[PDB]
């Protein structure tokens, strides 16, 4: 499948002037176009014919070209801008070409402690012969995070599942672990811990079956 | 006075350029001359075609673009303004979104750009017609 | 507009609409986590288009009456698992930008069948504040496939609200849970319902959570 | 050396008599240079077409006649023993039922008559290629 | 509607060339071919192509052509070639044309004396209160004749159907007549007669109902 | 071989087909044409079909004609549209022999038989058959021709077998006279010797095909 030549990540610094390039396609003959896209949200037309921008489009945003080669550019960096960008253009009239999309990240932006939430297994699930832990980070930054399980002192990594990071609508990270035990672990032990660690510190939420939490 | 046919010059267009031709057909309509031009991206008549224009005199113009050595969706038109056995001038309009080819200063067919104008490098005049003046206008 | 549903045995025929509310519509597929990948486009003015890869097994048509137009790619494998957008442009060319862009749809062909999810209310923490802050969640267990939309109190509350991206489990279904941030004044007017919407399986199910007795 | 083209040469014709044509193609065969030979009835090109010869260099080669103005059923062949860019050597040999047509000396083409050949009286050489010799036995 | 102009009838005498010409129609440009229809018989192509014949075909059929006409020729001619002659050509090669035809008499041919039958009305025709007399006149050259019908002595002219004289296979004439009666009629009046008339010699026959014929 | 016969009320289409051969050895089945006769006139082309070529067809009857042909079954079919009572012809089935394309000037060597056809607004009227008993005389030499009468038909024409068709020598069929109330009638006579008229027994068979009529006529001598 044709795709264009673009980079995959990159990181601007907020209020300095980020540039995206669309190199390695077929032009010459054709020009070239750029979206913004959010994940889950559909692409919004950034720039088109390589040098207008449609109404609505903040000034920030301009493009150039040039032979074989397109310039996105973002003059005055926002946060909100912080997303994946995609150029497009054609190999022919009748075959368009997209290309790998560039994720654009917004650096200067301060750092945040994470907030942890432990649901133990409802009476329900209890009840429906089955139990869950739910432990819940939320409003941290960078998104680099290891979770442990304790059986009232002993780690427990069988039957973990464990969500790979990702931002939150206040571009901070959110990722969850669930463990799977019978409710005779869960009233045969006292407590049961989720232990979390982040940016090498630690923050820990336990719960326990016969007491109420 | 009379030029070359085949006609080759080398140009280079842009939004604003204007191909004029001036000729006369070397046959009556009812045997079915044709004028072609191709707008080419390279000297050699094998290169790529930004735009073809072919004219069937008395029965119709066909229009289209070679990609990559590809004949692309041809576009037709069965407008006939060349009259038989007069002399035309032939006037190709370069807008930013498509062509205006006049024909005697008056409108007859549009083709939207396929390819940007600026990867035109060669110009050729070429079919059953003779040719007098060649000319582009900014 | 899109609509169709995303659960399709494979070596079968899958269909997509696009709806048009207020001049040239395509077709834009996005395999999980890959770039781009064009499928056709279809004019009102002129005819159809198609991609060499996609075009032995794409057709397209167009209801002019209704203004809708679908797509099918027939005999499906789980290799044409992939998130379908249509994208509108305003002659069509290839190098032609879209303006307009749908919202979007998740489509997952694959041979396991579709399982309704077992949710499970959380109970809020039992501890009492003096300045007011608890969070409270739903559970959405053992679905498949992605995605399912969690609304609370059918839409009435939204601050705080927190709907974790599912993870995939070991067992091969998806799990994931939504967490609303509310004030731990008053517990016994305010009842709150986890609405989760499971639309492949079409399973609605709003679970009434309440407070753990002590 | 080379010969005005349109070609046009009184001429009648007969069982027995043979059109020897050499020119070269002026385009390559991928921009579809066209070579036709029209043998006409009357001196004027508007005369009706007894044998109508059109070739498409590269894509194929059609046959038909023109008669009373109007054009008859068209015969498609995409037999092109023409090479690209390569002189040619065109001889049209007529026979009692149909014609025989040759490309260098090498049979290619046959067209039954429609038209008894007796009634031509001028045949004509036109299209995008050079020529150098015209000769009728 | 195109229709090629050839005269309707030529006469030629036994042993004469005949020529029968084919003309206002297109020529020069096109060929010309001959068919020979006998009446009541398929026709059969004599000519094609301007000058050649088919197997089976004598040389005594030729055929010429110039500018707008084409002549046949009949070099010998003898009594079978009294027929329909029709010629041939198109007005474009997706559009044949047929001529306006002609009748050939060949004269000279030896004369011959009519052979009358008469039969009365059967009983069946009696039973199915009608009553017909058939008058059959074969085996004369030319064909033209005059027939008389007579009550007992007197002539009888109302209700008489006469046909027109043609051929025969053996190149002689055959003509028909038949009278319409009743049964008041034939079984009131003695007899009826047929009286037949040819290069003024005559023929008659005579029948009765009551008595056996 | 033709088939298809019979009368067609105007407005009405009616088809006609041809068989295989009809008496034509190792054809390739090569160029078939339709060639229309209307009663007394000049011949009258309507189509042709090629197996070189497709089809053609003449502009007056370009709207209302229809050929088709089956291989399989090796015979094409005639289909004219919208009849009038100038349709009313001689239809014959022609073939072209020579291995050259078919043109128009071209030529046909064997012609169909031909059947008629009669588009008018008038019905068909079953022929009023009777048999001719043979002369009562007794001769010296030999000679008794016998006959049989078919009254009051329409339209044209009738086929009329003697014996079911077992006797061909010496008959003669006449042809029919137009009478003023526009009907039809005709009568077939044989020379057979007078010798033995109680041995072999000869029966007319006459066929009327437009109204189907089949009548097989005992002729029988007359007692005295």
């Amino acid at each position: 499948q044709p795709v264009l030549n673009q980079p995959s990540a990159v990181s601007v610094s907020l209020g300095q002037t980020a540039r995206i390039t669309c190199q390695g396609g077929n032009f010459g003959y054709y020009y070239g176009s750029w979206y913004q896209q959010k994940p889950g949200q559909a692409p919004v037309l950034v720039i088109y014919k390589d040098s207008e921008r449609p109404s609505g489009i903040p000034e920030r945003f301009s493009g150039s070209s040039s032979g074989g080669t397109a310039t996105l550019t973002i003059s005055r960096a926002q946060a909100e801008d912080e997303a994946d960008y995609y150029c497009q253009s054609a190999d022919s009239s009748d075959n368009p070409v997209f290309g790998g999309g560039t994720h654009l990240t917004v650096l200067g932006q301060p750092k945040a402690a994470p907030s942890v939430t432990l649901f133990p297994p409802s009476s329900e699930e209890l009840q429906a012969n089955k139990a869950t832990l739910v432990c819940l980070i939320s409003d941290f930054y960078p998104g680099a995070v290891t979770v442990a399980w304790k059986a009232d002192s002993s780690p427990v990594k069988a039957g973990v599942e464990t969500t790979t990071p990702s931002k939150q609508s206040n571009n901070k990270y959110a990722a969850s672990s669930y463990l799977s035990l019978t409710p005779e672990q869960w009233k045969s032990h006292r407590s049961y811990s989720c232990q979390v660690t982040h940016e090498g510190s630690t923050v820990e939420k336990t719960v326990a079956p016969t007491e109420c939490s | 006075s009379l030029l070359p046919v085949p006609y080759t010059e080398a140009a280079s267009l842009s939004t604003g350029s204007t191909v004029t031709i001036k000729g006369r057909p070397l046959a009556c309509f009812l045997n079915e001359p044709y004028l072609q031009v191709d707008f080419h991206t390279e000297m050699k008549e094998e290169s790529d075609i930004v735009f073809h224009f072919q004219v069937c005199f008395g029965r119709r113009v066909v229009m289209n673009s070679r990609e990559y050595g590809a004949w692309k969706q041809q576009v037709e038109s069965k407008n006939m303004p060349f009259q038989d056995g007069q002399e035309f001038e032939l006037s190709i309009s370069v807008l930013p979104d498509k062509y205006q080819v006049m024909v005697n200063g008056q409108s007859s067919y549009t083709f939207d750009h396929r390819i940007k104008p600026e990867a035109v490098k060669m110009v050729q005049v070429w079919r059953d017609i003779s040719l007098t003046k060649f000319n582009v206008s900014y | 507009q899109e609509s169709g549903p995303g659960l399709v045995k494979p070596s079968q025929t899958l269909s997509l609409t696009c709806t048009v509310s207020g001049y040239a519509w395509s077709w834009i597929r996005q395999p999980p986590g890959k770039g781009l990948e064009w499928m056709g486009v279809i004019a009102s003015d002129g005819s159809t288009y198609y991609s060499p890869s996609l075009k032995s097994r794409t057709s397209i048509s167009r209801d002019t009456s209704k203004n809708q137009f679908s797509l099918q790619l027939s005999s499906v494998t789980p290799e044409d698992t992939a998130v379908y957008y249509c994208a509108l442009y305003i002659s069509w060319s290839g190098w032609s930008a879209y303006d307009y862009w749908g919202q979007g749809t998740q489509v997952t062909v694959s041979s396991a069948s579709t399982k309704g999810p077992s949710v499970f209310p959380l109970a809020p923490s039992s501890k009492s504040t003096s300045g007011g802050t608890a969070a409270l969640g739903c559970l959405v267990k053992d679905y498949f496939p992605e995605p399912v939309t969690v609304s609370w109190n059918s839409g009435a509350l939204t601050s705080g609200v927190h709907t974790f991206p599912a993870v995939l489990q070991s067992s091969g279904l998806y799990s994931l849970s939504s967490v609303v941030t509310v004030p731990s004044s008053s517990l016994g007017t305010q009842t709150y319902i986890c609405n989760v919407n499971h639309k492949p399986s079409n399973t609605k199910v709003d679970k009434k959570v309440e407070p753990k007795s002590c």
